[PDB]
RNA sequence: ACCUCGAUGUCGGCUCGUCGCAUCCUGGGGCUGGAGCAGGUCCCAAGGGUUGGGCUGUUCGCCCAUUAAAGCGGCACGCGAGCUGGGUUUAGAACGUCGUGAGACAGUUCGGUCUCUAUCCGCCGCGCGCGUCAGAAGCUUGAGGAAACCUGUCCCUAGUACGAGAGGACCGGGACGGACGAACCUCUGGUAUACCAGUUGUCCCACCAGGGGCACGGCUGGAUAGCCACGUUCGGACAGGAUAACCGCUGAAAGCAUCUAAGCGGGAAACCUCUUCCAAGACCAGGCUUCUCACCCUCUAGGAGGGAUAAGGCCCCCCGCAGACCACGGGAUUGAUAGACCAGACCUGGAAGCCUAGUAAUAGGUGCAGGGAACUGGCACUAACCGGCCGAAAACUUA
RNA sequence: AAUUCCUUGUCGGGUAAGUUCCGACCUGCACGAAUGGCGUAACGACUUCUCAACUGUCUCAACCAUAGACUCGGCGAAAU
RNA sequence: GUCAGGUAGAGAAUACUAAGGCGUACGAGUGAACUAUGGUUAAGGAACUCGGCAAAAUGCCCCCGUAACUUCGGGAGAAG
């Protein structure tokens, strides 16, 4: 019933798009590089997508420069604005750890079709 | 570790006298007319018969 | 969570491949250093015929590290290979080009070289 | 001055700030309560209020504590707390019969919450006072995880009163003082405390107001 | 199904789970147990449990009630006698009362039953 | 060599501390051959801290990074009925030397059993019995004790005071650091022996499918609950009183002088309050309230004894994040206390069956499906029972 | 040097740091040619250093199941 | 000393199993600390220790390819 419902609710954030691990994903965060409000873009796959109501987040990791990067947000996190999904992923498991060691051609996921 | 020195009679009784046991509360009940004690605990299956008694 | 006697990765143009943290600063005696701490280290293995070579110890800022550091958001960021950027003597990015990706968190002060160096974040 | 309320600790959650700024906070169940008794110079020695929290049947209330709640004019509660306050100027203020609420706390104020910690049982030394474990290995002859030495060899005989050994820990009363209030529900009764407090779900709290940077 | 939260009934792992088996088919065939208290108070979850799946039997429960129960005859009886038995009763068919200590080990003795009305 | 060779186990290292300042820093003050920063000397001050590595058993010592600091000593050169055996100081053997020799060399080298179920006191926690002049139930002042007392970087003052220049302030404020300790699972991770899915070997449920036992829970991907840290917050205070060193005010003895002989001030992380916890067994056994505030019998009415009761407590019982037992907390038919059932959040990944494409494994609709324990709200369906024990007033003196 | 007390003799290599290790210098307290002087291809549950992986040895400690410890029923010692 | 089944496996090792023999002689409960055997672990990866001491790491069948030295056999299952 989730008790604290009642207090959770108040600052849920609506709009969000559906989307499962293994999905591809960009998302537009908003940063402030000395006084200057943009949005800067990271795109990549969710590998995982922990359930906790408010506190419910995901992670999506992305190749860039030959190197893997792990980000992490609460799904209904102030600091976001859009969460596109691309394209779809036809997976099994529900966190995506394996995929630390895969590079290129091993790395790549089926989508919906 | 060994003991030392012998304890006394007093000092031997006194943690004696502490190894005792506790009688347990009874329970009127009423079985095949006759009255007999038995303890709360088994009140509830001295009804049903599940407990034997001598 | 970089600490004394921890090899990670170099990531500038000055050849050296890999260097090995020696102790923290910042503090009497701090146990992990995390992005944007400035550390000493020793080149383990170079480039043959690069500027610095095996044996020359020197100062690099831990960037890019493997263990999770949270932000003020409650976001998280972790990279997968243990690297680093061998600084100057007071504070400059020893080199000419960086690599692999930085951690915003340089953006604390005095790493804008760095920041404006890494063609990411 | 020094205000302060009873309630009930329910859970920690996760709020947001107006710069996009996670902050952990606790709920508590800061609900109405009553003044009882009003502790005087005069009557006892010192400047108190009485309050009472949580709901009870009068079945279940004992005779004593049923005839005091009557002749303090007021219906039975749960549990009975005391805060003492620093001058009868200041304890004029509140009186028998009186309703405190959550409204007497602002946002962005500091408290200083007191509970009873939980309980971890007879817990070890390492554990009730952070010991070194020794060395796992090399010889280790069962002493993974106890002190080992004691005091001197011979000179004190005694070992030093109040040495740090194996107990009972928590489970003890504790106050975590200086916690921001975030923000304070007047619909629920309920406030918001940054950070996280004693005591265990569902438990008593008192709060009250700071006294290092009240 | 709550975990015993610390040591075990039987012995080690991997032979609690076969005990409550056992006792749960030896309640099922014969109507009544006579066991130790904490093994009665471990089974009757379990036992409840299995007099759910069986209520709900209808087509995939069977393999359910199989995978922890061997005795055929004891899950046919189980699924065709008890049936729809408990379909009003919501929950608590199984009865637990106290009975006086056996010689040797003083072991608080129970016995299970399954309500009638 | 004064107890100790019918036994006091010897050096280092790990765990654990306790006490002194002849003080490494933090704090204050005097003199400086103190222009300022940075130094030299002395006095008071132990509340707190006093790092991580390489060599060598090592103590010690040298070196590498730092650090306001990497302090000196006592406690059987602290700590082996706590541990380690690296060496010293058994038995084996070798090197060089000593002696014609068995052998020896505070010279070296390889190796070489570390025993005991705590009797008493000491200590960390928890109960029983009784006392606080009737039985008890709530809320508390509190003597007297316990806990913490750390500290660095940058930014204004100010590139000003100072200083030829280089160089470069005290004081007063702001922001951010490392360590210790407390709380918590809210975020991230570690653990999940009745949770979900893949799978090798093997047997079994007649057989396919689907399942079960064993091989570490057979192995992994995970995994909600409790616990934990690697994770999140919070304490270090501000302020008040008297002081050490020191700086002083009016002032004679001794017409001047003098911090003193009569008095009056400032004065530090030292001292006491001030921050957290325990505490009326504090025997001066505390204080403010509330309920019960009334029934018999025997001894020969001096007082005592037994029996039965009110409030209250305890016993039996369902449980907890409370817990070794004990104890604590909630309930007990006027109840959601626990077990079951329903639903929600969450974990796992698409269940058995039917049909379809493929000779085949396999995939697709029935399907956010099937399964699940801690978290939550309802539901008396099951257990708290037609149930047992303790449990309340000599009296006298003054006002 | 299993041989050197002075000694942590001096130089070079190894690590940022080396009373350990390897080669050389020879000032042989007190090496030395069948109580053998110089090593060996392969080898050694003989001793030492370094090198890649690896891991809770450690930073730094944390949880899970077992036989005890803990409570109950029965039997029932000990050294001193 | 003699019988030597089956399934995978080179195998009389390893896991289960057919016939056969046993649960063997104190038991029931309790997440205390702690004693002893295993399982797990974010980052460093020997930095703990006199000392890689104990755990972990490579570990099976078929192939490409295997150095210095050497008495010419070997190193070698080198390594990868
Ligand atoms: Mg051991
Ligand atoms: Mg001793
Ligand atoms: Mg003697
Ligand atoms: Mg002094
Ligand atoms: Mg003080
Ligand atoms: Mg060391
Ligand atoms: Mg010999
Ligand atoms: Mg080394
Ligand atoms: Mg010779
Ligand atoms: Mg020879
Ligand atoms: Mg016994
Ligand atoms: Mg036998
Ligand atoms: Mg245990
Ligand atoms: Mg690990
Ligand atoms: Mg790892
Ligand atoms: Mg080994």
């Amino acid at each position: 019933m989730n008790t604290l419902d009642f207090v959770d609710q108040a600052s849920l954030r609506d709009d969000i798009p559906t989307f499962s691990p293994g999905d591809t994903v960009n998302v537009h965060v908003k940063v402030i590089e000395g006084s200057k409000e943009r949005i800067q873009v990271f795109k990549g796959v969710v590998i995982r997508r922990q359930g906790g109501g408010i506190s419910e987040t995901f992670t999506v990791r992305k190749e860039s420069y030959g190197v893997g990067v792990e980000r992490t947000f609460p799904v209904h996190s102030p600091n976001i604005d859009h969460i596109d999904v691309l394209t779809r992923g036809d997976v099994r498991r529900a966190k995506l750890y394996y995929l630390r060691e895969l590079r290129g051609k091993k790395a790549k996921i089926k989508e919906k079709r | 570790a060994v003991p030392k020195r012998r304890m006394s009679r007093a000092n031997t009784r006194s943690r004696r006298a502490q190894w005792k046991a506790e009688a347990p509360g009874l329970v009127t009940v009423s079985v095949a007319g006759q009255q007999r004690k038995v303890p709360r605990r088994l009140l509830k299956a001295a009804r049903l018969g599940l407990v034997d008694l001598d | 969570m970089i600490q004394q006697e921890s090899r990670l990765k170099v990531a500038d143009n000055t050849g050296a491949k890999e260097i090995l943290c020696i102790r923290v600063l910042g503090g009497s005696s701090r146990r992990y250093a995390g992005i944007g701490d400035v550390i000493v280290a020793t080149v383990k293995d170079a480039i043959p015929g690069g500027n610095v070579k095996r044996g020359d110890v020197v100062k690099a800022v831990v960037v890019r590290t493997v263990k999770e550091r949270r932000r003020a958001d409650g976001s998280y960021i972790k990279f997968d290979e243990n690297a680093a950027v061998i600084i100057k003597n007071d504070n400059d990015p020893r080199g000419t080009r960086i690599f692999g990706p930085v951690g915003r968190e340089l953006r604390e002060k005095k790493f804008m070289k760095i920041v404006s160096l890494a063609p990411e974040v | 001055a020094r205000k302060g309320i009873l309630g009930t600790k329910l859970g920690m959650t996760q709020v947001f700030d107006e710069n996009n700024k996670v902050v952990p906070v606790t709920v508590v169940k800061a609900g109405p309560n009553v003044v009882t008794r009003i502790r005087t110079t005069e009557r006892d020695g010192y400047s108190a209020v009485q309050l009472a929290y949580g709901e009870i049947s009068p079945r279940k209330v004992i005779k004593p504590v049923a005839g005091q709640f009557a002749a303090a004019g007021v219906n039975p509660r749960r549990h009975v707390a005391e805060l003492r306050l620093d001058d009868e100027a200041a304890v004029a203020e509140y009186e028998v019969g009186q309703e405190l609420t959550a409204e007497i706390f602002s946002d962005g104020a500091y408290v200083d919450v007191t509970g009873t910690s939980k309980g971890k049982g007879f817990a070890g030394t390492m554990k009730r006072h952070g010991f070194r474990g020794q060395g796992a290995a090399h010889g280790a002859q069962a002493v993974h995880r106890r002190p080992g030495s004691i005091g001197g060899c011979a000179t004190p005989g005694r070992v030093f009163k109040g040495t740090r050994m194996s107990g009972r820990m928590g489970n003890d009363r504790v106050t975590t003082q200086n916690l921001k209030v975030h923000k304070v529900d007047a619909e629920n009764g309920v406030l918001l405390i940054k950070g996280a407090i004693p005591g265990r779900n569902g438990g008593l709290v008192v709060v009250r107001s700071a006294i290092k940077r009240g | 199904p709550k975990p015993t939260k610390g040591p075990r009934l039987g012995g080690s792992s991997s032979h609690q789970s076969a005990l409550l088996a056992n006792l749960a088919t030896s309640l099922f065939e014969h109507g009544r147990i006579k066991t130790t208290e904490p093994k009665a108070r471990a089974l009757r979850p379990y036992a409840e449990k299995l007099i759910t799946h069986a209520k709900k039997g209808a087509l995939h429960n069977r393999r359910e009630v199989m995978k922890k129960i061997r005795d055929k005859d004891v899950v046919h009886t189980l699924f065709a006698e008890i049936g729809p038995f408990y379909a009003d009763r919501n929950g608590g068919y199984t009865r637990i009362i106290k009975v006086e200590n056996r010689k040797g080990d003083n072991a608080p003795m129970a016995v299970i039953e399954l309500v009638r009305e």
